[PDB]
RNA sequence: GUGGGAGAGGGUGGUGGAAUUCCCGGAGUAGCGGUGAAAUGCGCAGAUACCGGGAGGAACGCCGAUGGCGAAGGCAGCCACCUGGUCCACCCGUGACGCUGAGGCGCGAAAGCGUGGGGAGCAAACCGGAUUAGAUACCCGGGUAGUCCACGCCCUAAACGAUGCGCGCUAGGUCUCUGGGUCUCCUGGGGGCCGAAGCUAACGCGUUAAGCGCGCCGCCUGGGGAGUACGGCCGCAAGG
């Protein structure tokens, strides 16, 4: 679901929050929490070299689970299922019976008090993992492992599924949510059942200041610049691009291929994405 | 040549008589109308939805080629 | 070279093309209505469909066939004297089978077949 | 479905002397029965329009009774539909 | 509890101890859902009028049952499962219709 | 109530194969395609035609019928679950509880709209080729909405049997679907045809009345202007 608010104030008109009701736990578990160190978009040189990055709320960064062979047929009960701020997914509490806790991103489907286990033997419920190689073809499937034990890179965010389509030797062939179609290798891990929260892409920021509450700062055109600053800079009144569209640094920003052709990951892409 | 008349007693529902069905279906696979299977309206209705699900089984065809 | 092989003509309302093959099922040689030197509507015809035929059993019987499988796909004019063609052709013709294409009620057809 | 041994039951909570199946008290108490699943399989199946006729039918119908019921024995009227819970 | 005929076919390329082993996940599955077996025949292979998976054999089972309505559909879900079970379909029972 | 029956009636969830398209491997050569005839188009950068592999979507061939079901719109592979109407036999229960229905409320083909998916085939708009005096068309090659799924809107129709619902009475022949019997045939309930009496301006209707009658409702009052305007209510808009 996603809550409306009524018009009272003229930017609450449009603005849709979240419905938050798989939440059952509304504090992070404090033996899995660390300070989130803010950037505000600058590196260690100290310069901005992701623009406009700044002045979002506090938060308290949550370690996730990204690997799960790394305790193999010991079961876990979902013991909660909480808002992460450094996500679009949700986040599930597991208790394990080993009595170690741990948090991984929250597939859709999860109850609050089920159990779930990894390994080569888990049966395909939601929740489980395994390596690739075991979950039947044409179950779909989220946090994909891209190299052995590398951890869990693909469908990570909210309502995102990826989904097996074949096999090839030691290799797996899936299509990732953008709709590539790729071979990975069929020990990486994967948990079966796609990730929650999909209603996420249909929430509406509403104003200004929710993109800012996000540490997200005003974006300005470049056609609103000068020369200086950049290739759309410039002209008297309104001015059409007068060139390619470019960003500040020039290239090409309206079509141009920028994948390095010779990339050894090449062998592994069968066909290039879609739409 | 009414097809029912060459046969003895037979069940319309049981589903895996493919040796008795398999003459209920043409010489290319289609089944036959009343006027050759000799059942009546109520029956071929019995009759045919079965044979769908027994090539659903594997065990009618669901077409064949035409020898001549 | 084979001795064995199959026909297939593709005989349709425009054309008759006939294509041998070998035993798994690889082309050896082709013909059709517009190989033999027709064009246009000509191409469709059952003299057409004939030299096609001819012509192509002339093709197969170069490389040393002897003995086809006729198939028969398509409802067309110069399908059943293509099908002749063979017969006379000096080939064998051990058996005709018709595997046209009939769906099960599938895809929507143009409007000149509504 | 309801089964035969769950429709018993009611016919035996509600008949007026010891044989009866069809006087206005079984009957109504019959129809509320299929009326609140009928209500509970729409809940779900939303999308089941036709089978909603059905209910606005029954509903029509057990409506006429207790109109029939509430004019010749009041006293009777409201002892049926309290043990049913029925008004609103 | 209705009665239902529970049909399904196998790979038919596997060796006698594997193929007990599904039967074995299939045994256990049709009692995990409150399955109760009545009459049971297993006709293994079978011409088959086309194809399944490539393969134009198939081994065949076959057990008339006793479980809960509302169960038959998950349980067939699970059925299919297997990498190796390649058709399920469960069919309520009911009498013979007999002509002649 | 008890006991049975037939059915594409409705909703959810699955799943089968035929075919079209695209992709991949093979093999193969000079054309393929299309029409009245053609051109556009596609094709030696290897097409068509053929064999194998794979991807995806939509619609269900034979059965299929002058058939079945639904109040209407409408509903067709198959499987399970959930659910509605309806007929039959027994003559067991209630005891006129009935009929109709201004408002109201719900349902309501296609197209259309909103947010999100999906997109194989088809195809408004649009492009190109032909035809032609012209061709903003008919014919051919392409092609986007849309056609499909979910939720929410719109509420119109040659939404037709151009025939409101219920009840009773007024010859029969025949064909068909579906229950029940004492299974020639008798009896119910639906679907067609021809016909008694009667009705009708005629055409035609005729136990499925458009006949003889009662009840209640909706509707008509010369053609156009006009389903328009104004007012009013509804809708995101289209527009009702
Ligand atoms: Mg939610
Ligand atoms: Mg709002
Ligand atoms: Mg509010
Ligand atoms: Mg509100
Ligand atoms: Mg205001
Ligand atoms: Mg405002
Ligand atoms: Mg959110
Ligand atoms: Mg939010
Ligand atoms: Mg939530
Ligand atoms: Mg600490
Ligand atoms: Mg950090
Ligand atoms: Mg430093
Ligand atoms: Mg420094
Ligand atoms: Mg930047
Ligand atoms: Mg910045
Ligand atoms: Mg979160
Ligand atoms: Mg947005
Ligand atoms: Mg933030
Ligand atoms: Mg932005
Ligand atoms: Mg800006
Ligand atoms: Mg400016
Ligand atoms: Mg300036
Ligand atoms: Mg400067
Ligand atoms: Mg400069
Ligand atoms: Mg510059
Ligand atoms: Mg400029
Ligand atoms: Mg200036
Ligand atoms: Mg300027
Ligand atoms: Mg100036
Ligand atoms: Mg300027
Ligand atoms: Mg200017
Ligand atoms: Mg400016
Ligand atoms: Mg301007
Ligand atoms: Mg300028
Ligand atoms: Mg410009
Ligand atoms: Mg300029
Ligand atoms: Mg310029
Ligand atoms: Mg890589
Ligand atoms: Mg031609
Ligand atoms: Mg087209
Ligand atoms: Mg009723
Ligand atoms: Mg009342
Ligand atoms: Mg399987
Ligand atoms: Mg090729
Ligand atoms: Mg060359
Ligand atoms: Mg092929
Ligand atoms: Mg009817
Ligand atoms: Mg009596
Ligand atoms: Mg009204
Ligand atoms: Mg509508
Ligand atoms: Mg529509
Ligand atoms: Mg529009
Ligand atoms: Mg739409
Ligand atoms: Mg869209
Ligand atoms: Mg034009
Ligand atoms: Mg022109
Ligand atoms: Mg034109
Ligand atoms: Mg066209
Ligand atoms: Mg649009
Ligand atoms: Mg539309
Ligand atoms: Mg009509
Ligand atoms: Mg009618
Ligand atoms: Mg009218
Ligand atoms: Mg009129
Ligand atoms: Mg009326
Ligand atoms: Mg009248
Ligand atoms: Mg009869
Ligand atoms: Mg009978
Ligand atoms: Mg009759
Ligand atoms: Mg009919
Ligand atoms: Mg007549
Ligand atoms: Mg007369
Ligand atoms: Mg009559
Ligand atoms: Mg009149
Ligand atoms: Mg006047
Ligand atoms: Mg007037
Ligand atoms: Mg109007
Ligand atoms: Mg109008
Ligand atoms: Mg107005």
């Amino acid at each position: 679901a996603v809550k409306k608010f009524k018009p009272y104030t003229p930017s609450r008109r449009f603005m849709t929050v979240a419905d938050f009701s798989e939440i059952t736990k509304t504090e992070p578990e404090k033996s899995l929490v660390k300070p989130l160190k803010k950037t505000g978009g600058r590196n260690n040189q100290g310069r901005i070299t992701v623009r406009f990055r700044g002045g979002g709320h506090k938060r308290l960064y949550r370690i996730i689970d990204f690997k799960r062979w790394d305790k193999v047929g010991i079961p876990a009960k979902v013991a909660a299922i909480e808002y992460d701020p450094n996500r679009s997914a949700r986040i599930a509490l597991l208790h394990y019976v080993d009595g170690e806790k741990r948090y991984i991103i929250a597939p859709d489907g999860l109850q609050v008090g089920q159990q779930v286990v990894a390994g080569p033997d888990a049966p395909i419920q939601v929740g489980n993992a395994l390596p690739l190689r075991f979950i039947p073809v044409g179950t779909v499937v989220h946090a994909v492992e891209l190299e052995p034990k590398k951890g869990a890179k693909l469908a990570r965010a909210a309502g995102t599924s990826a989904q097996i389509q074949g096999r090839e030797g030691d290799y797996v062939i899936l299509r990732l949510p953008s709709g590539e179609l790729r071979k990975v290798h069929g020990e990486c891990y994967a948990t079966v059942g796609a990730v929650g929260n999909a209603d996420h892409k249909n929430i509406v920021l509403g104003k200004a200041g929710r993109s800012r509450w996000l540490g997200r700062r005003p974006h300005v055109r470049g056609a609103a610049m000068n020369p200086v600053d950049h290739p759309h800079g410039g002209g008297e009144g309104r001015a059409p691009r007068g060139r390619p569209p470019a960003s500040p640094w020039g290239w090409q920003t309206k079509g141009l291929k920028t994948r390095k052709r010779r990339k050894p990951s090449s062998r592994f892409i069968i066909a290039r994405r879609k739409k | 040549a009414k097809v029912k008349a060459t046969l003895g007693e037979f069940d319309l529902r049981d589903y895996r008589n493919v040796e008795v069905l398999k003459r209920f279906l043409s010489e290319t696979g289609k089944i036959l109308p009343r006027r050759r299977t000799g059942l009546s309206a109520k029956e071929q209705r019995i009759l045919a939805k079965t044979i769908k699900r027994a090539r659903i089984l594997g065990l009618l065809p669901f077409t064949e080629k035409l020898v001549r | 070279q084979v001795a064995s092989g199959r026909a297939y003509i593709h005989a349709s309302y425009n054309n008759t093309i006939v294509t041998i093959t070998d035993p798994d099922g690889n082309p050896i040689t082709w013909s059709s209505g517009g190989v033999i030197g027709y064009k246009g509507s000509r191409k469709g015809t059952p003299y057409a469909a004939q030299l096609a035929a001819l012509d192509a059993a002339k093709k197969a019987m170069a490389y040393g066939m002897q003995s086809v499988d006729v198939i028969v796909r398509g409802t067309g004019a110069g399908r059943e004297q293509a099908i002749r063609a063979l017969q006379a052709s000096g080939l064998q013709v051990k058996s005709i089978v018709d595997d046209t294409p009939v769906p099960h009620n599938g895809c929507r057809p143009k409007k000149k077949f509504r | 479905p309801i089964t035969k041994e769950e429709k018993q039951k009611v016919i035996q909570e509600f008949a007026r002397f010891p044989g009866d199946t069809g006087s206005t008290e079984v009957q109504v108490a019959l129809l509320t029965l299929r009326i609140n699943r009928l209500s509970e399989h729409l809940k779900v199946h939303k999308k089941d329009h036709h089978s909603h006729r059905g209910l606005l039918m029954m509903v029509g119908q057990r409506r006429r009774l207790l109109r029939y019921l509430q004019r010749e024995d009041p006293e009777r009227y409201r002892a049926l539909i309290e043990k049913l819970g029925i008004r609103g | 509890m209705r009665r239902y005929e529970v049909n399904i076919v196998l790979n038919p390329n596997l060796d006698q101890s594997q193929l007990a082993l599904e039967k074995e996940i299939i045994q256990r599955a049709l009692e995990n859902y409150g399955a109760r077996v009545e009459k049971v025949e297993e006709l293994g292979l079978r011409r088959l009028a086309y194809p399944i998976a490539k393969d134009p054999q198939g081994y065949f089972l076959w057990y008339q049952v006793e479980m809960p309505e509302d169960r038959v559909n998950d349980l067939a879900r699970e059925l299919r499962i297997r990498d190796n079970v390649r058709r399920v379909m469960v069919v309520k029972s009911q009498e013979p219709f007999l002509a002649n």
